[PDB]
């Protein structure tokens, strides 16, 4: 092959939740902020080299919704089977002590597009620095996701990426220490 | 049925207001209103990608619009300014084809006394014509009407006719300077000389004018120019 | 806290690109709860139930001309068009690797922060290349248009010895090399 | 953005073929063609995103990858007269959007010109009357009156389908009384040999 | 810069 640009939509019935996004080799170009109804480019630059008028995509979700409600009925209210994610966690660059670096929480291979993510600096939640990707498609139709927490590396701190999903019986915590 | 929009014809007083309906049974999620000044491009006023979504077009001012249902896109003019005299057109599509309603001819006036029905007269072909072509053209003149909202038609022994007819698609102004010039329009029905020379045969120029309704106030001496038919007719001269 | 039965629909339009845009395929896909149920594939040129759930969606969609005519042009008007818009910052995005080496007796070549995914990383001992027991975590996609990977060499060093890590990537016309000495 | 219609005007003798043309920005796509007949009805002619579609006397080719469509018209008829618009959708925005158009005039091709001006009377009261200028060929044009208390309509084509015979005619009238059919049209350039009554 | 294009969801058939 060589390239692949996916226009990916879902709508998720009881949570009344939705997403419209564009993929390129499994990297978000942009998504639409349903709340705000505006393009959110994955990196600033994209917005300087392309634009995107979002009116059609907004309707698409409404149709995806109506469509879902019909399937729900036709399928005899067959619900989805929860699929737990695979949460690995590793660092941006070579973690050298006292040098700005970023932690990535890979949430891979999971279905329903719903997860609480919380980071834990020594076991105390911290939400200053955080950002995160939205829900990304996969071939099997499960979902990919990413959370960042940037930090100064120490000899002291444990960090955990605490993800909650209806697959797991208990939050998956994944330990990162500077080995 | 494609797209259906109503008032095909409206007269609307200055500062008054109004709603064009536009309705579509093909499940189109995309719908649009345009206005078109005579001899000009369609300019978009407002458009709607689905239920409860709407967006300003290139000229959204003095107009407003709603979309609570897939099927309808009403368009509201709040405050009729004279700049809003134009032809309005509704359209829908979704995956491909664009569909347009039959249009709405709105004229905005200072007052309703500006409105006049047509006077209609028929003139019978010349002997000269007959003797020379063995053919015979009837003419129908619809004069002094304002709004340009008329649909002229010809009837032979009580049946509508199309072969033979030609009607100006553009009406002229009795007073090309005057802003609300009253208008006039002509039509022709040409038949065989024998057809005309037969006195059992009977011809009617029938104009439908779209003027005022039961509601509009009427305060003058002359007769209310209501929506109405005006005619003139004639018969064969075997001489 | 707690919760209840979930129901999910997905619509993905995949544009696939071979050899620039010389061959293009559009794959339109519907998923209910992890079950694809109907698709449109420009090389088939019409919808197919993938399962019996989707059967009536195919039949109906296939019954409509403009839908079909639209999808069948999509390859040009939608896929090709967007390739054209994205090309310069997607197909042509170059971000150059950063390298390091270190021990954790085992050896680490860390290659990070780079983009497009393809990359080759070889291990060198005084010049002669080392094939045996290169451990490689494989290639990792960071979520932010940069990748990373780690390559290990299991060798107990001796003194003197110059182990070098060579790295090759389409963002640098020349190989990136970074050496280590015990 | 935009849609750029090639010829801004086109006038042909019936039976002729026409090529109309439209180029469009990479911002819009999915190209359609409409006919606006001269009573302003907006007909759809094709949806034509890519490739060729044909429909009786009409076909259109869109080279999607080059951002232009051609609408061809065999054996054009006088009834195909009016304005033709290529339309398109803005990508993402879903705005239906329109070129400036092409005015098309298809002239009847008149075999046996017999140009003339007759007087017709009102079938009610002989006083009132009109002047008919008729059977000129499609190369003749009619000027809007110099005396603007006098009214000349534009020429229009009538089809006597019975005889497969088309004639052009114009109408001039007025309620002055220096106005006569002798001089109704000497404001227009009128064929050498026009037949003149009484 | 230039506009990214979409393709619109086909509506499933009504109940």
């Amino acid at each position: 092959e060589e390239h692949v640009i996916i226009q990916a939509e879902f709508y998720l019935n009881p949570d009344q939740s939705g997403e419209f996004m564009f993929d390129f080799d499994g990297d978000e170009i942009f998504h639409v902020d349903m709340a705000k109804k505006e393009t959110v480019w994955r990196l600033e630059e994209f917005g300087r080299f392309a634009s995107f008028e979002a009116q059609g995509a907004l309707a698409n979700i409404a149709v995806d919704k109506a469509n879902l409600e019909i399937m729900t009925k036709r399928s005899n209210y067959t619900p989805i089977t929860n699929v737990p994610p695979e949460v690995t966690v590793l660092t941006n660059s070579p973690v050298e002590l006292r040098e700005p670096n970023v932690l990535i929480c890979f949430i891979d291979k999971f279905t329903p597009p719903v997860v609480n993510v919380t980071w834990l600096r020594n076991g105390k939640p911290v939400t200053t620095g955080v950002s995160e990707t939205v829900f990304l498609p996969r071939e099997d139709h499960l979902f990919r996701k990413f959370h960042y927490l940037p930090f100064l590396p120490s000899t002291e701190d444990v960090y955990d990426c605490r993800v909650e999903h209806w697959g797991l019986d208990e939050p998956l915590l994944k330990h990162w220490e500077f080995d | 049925a494609g797209v259906t929009q109503t008032p095909k014809f409206r007269i609307l007083k200055i500062g008054q207001s109004m709603t064009l309906q536009c309705t579509q049974d093909m499940n189109h999620n995309y719908m649009y209103w345009y206005r078109q000044d005579p001899g000009m491009g369609l300019k978009l006023i407002y458009y709607s990608v689905g239920a409860g979504i709407t967006d300003k077009g290139e000229v959204p001012n003095g107009y407003n619009v709603s979309r609570s249902t897939t099927e309808d896109f009403p368009l509201r003019l709040e405050l009729a300014a004279p700049s809003q005299t134009s032809v309005y057109f509704c359209a829908s599509t979704y995956h491909g084809t664009g569909y347009f309603g039959e249009g709405s001819w709105l004229t905005v006036v200072e007052d309703l006394n500006k409105v006049f029905p047509p006077e209609v007269a028929v003139f019978e072909p010349s002997e000269a014509e007959i003797s020379h072509t063995q053919k015979a053209t009837l003419v129908c003149l619809a004069t002094g009407f304002f709004p340009d909202h008329v649909e002229l038609s010809w009837w032979v022994n009580g049946k509508e006719v199309h072969s033979g007819v030609c009607t100006d698609p553009q009406p002229l102004k009795e007073q090309p300077a005057l802003n609300d010039s009253r208008y006039a329009l002509s039509s022709r029905l040409r038949v065989s000389a024998t057809f005309w020379q037969n006195p059992r045969n009977h011809f009617r120029c029938q104009v439908q004018f779209y003027g005022l309704s039961e509601n509009d106030e009427w305060t003058q001496d002359r007769a209310k120019p209501v929506t109405q038919i005006v005619s003139a007719e004639a018969w064969g001269r075997a001489d | 806290g707690d919760t209840r039965p979930r129901f999910l629909w997905q619509l993905k339009f995949e544009c696939h690109f071979f050899n620039g845009t010389e061959r293009v395929r559009l794959l339109e896909r519907c998923i209910y709860n992890q079950e694809e149920s109907v698709r449109f594939d420009s090389d088939v040129g019409e919808y197919r139930a993938v399962t019996e759930l989707g059967r009536p969606d195919a039949e109906y969609w296939n019954s409509q001309k403009d839908l079909l005519e639209q999808r069948r042009a999509a390859v040009d008007t939608y896929c090709r068009h967007n390739y054209g818009v994205g090309e310069s910052f997607t197909v042509q995005r170059r971000v150059e690797p950063k390298v390091t080496v270190y021990p954790s007796n085992l050896l680490v070549c860390s290659v990070s922060g780079f983009y497009p995914g393809s990359i080759e990383v070889r291990w060198f001992r005084n010049g002669q290349e080392e094939k045996a027991g290169v451990v490689s975590t494989g290639l990792i996609q960071n979520g932010d248009w940069t990748f990373q990977t780690l390559v290990m060499l299991e060798t107990v060093p001796r003194s003197g010895e110059v182990y070098t890590c060579q790295v090759e990537h389409p963002s640098v016309t020349s190989p990136l090399t970074v050496e280590w000495r015990a | 953005i935009q849609v750029e219609q090639s010829p801004p005007d086109l006038i042909l003798q019936e039976g002729a073929n026409s090529t109309l043309r439209c180029n469009f920005s990479d911002s819009v796509n999915n190209l359609q063609w409409f006919h606006q007949n001269p009573w302003g009805q907006l007909i759809n002619l094709f949806y034509i995103p890519s490739g060729t579609k044909q429909n009786g006397r009409l076909s259109a080719t869109t080279v999607a990858t080059e951002r232009y469509s051609l609408l061809y018209i065999s054996s054009s008829q006088t009834t195909d007269s009016g304005v033709y618009f290529c339309a398109a959708l803005i990508q993402g925005a879903q705005k239906l959007v329109f070129g400036q158009g092409t005015r098309l005039t298809i002239n009847p091709n008149i075999q046996n010109p017999d140009p003339a001006v007759y007087q017709l009377r009102d079938s009610k009261s002989s006083d009132k009357s009109v002047c008919l200028f008729t059977d000129f060929d499609s190369q003749t044009n009619v000027s809007q009156s110099k005396d603007s208390d006098v009214y000349i309509t534009d020429k229009c084509v009538l089809d006597m389908r019975s005889m497969d015979f088309k004639s052009n005619s114009a109408v001039a009238w007025s309620n002055k009384s220096d106005f006569a059919c002798a001089n109704a049209f000497n404001n227009s350039i009128i064929p050498e040999d026009t037949f003149f009554p009484s | 810069g230039e506009l990214i294009g979409i393709l619109n969801a086909a509506k499933v058939p009504a109940d």
